[PDB]
């Protein structure tokens, strides 16, 4: 009831959770960029 | 006592990246499993 207070853990889990998509985001860049998930077809 | 566990942002940030770890993983698991269904569908 003091607002300005203690820990709000939603902006924290947003960061965590932008930082985890950050994540997926490279592994998915570096495969790409082997080619392993690009393929020559028709 | 004041944080039985307190910041459990520790825990629900290592729950949080942990859950999300796993779905990268699963989806990167699916993504090859269609290319493994393609690769062997040659024949």
């Amino acid at each position: 009831g003091a607002l300005e207070e203690r820990a709000i853990p939603i902006w924290w889990v947003l960061v965590g959770v932008l930082g985890g998509l950050l994540l997926l985001t490279i592994l998915v860049l570096a495969m790409w960029k082997v080619g392993f998930f690009k393929r020559n077809r028709p | 006592p004041e944080s039985p566990k307190g910041p459990d942002i520790l825990v629900v940030l290592l729950s949080v990246m942990g859950a999300i770890l796993l779905i990268g993983l699963a989806a990167l698991l699916i993504w090859k499993l269609l290319i493994t269904i393609h690769d062997r569908k040659e024949f």
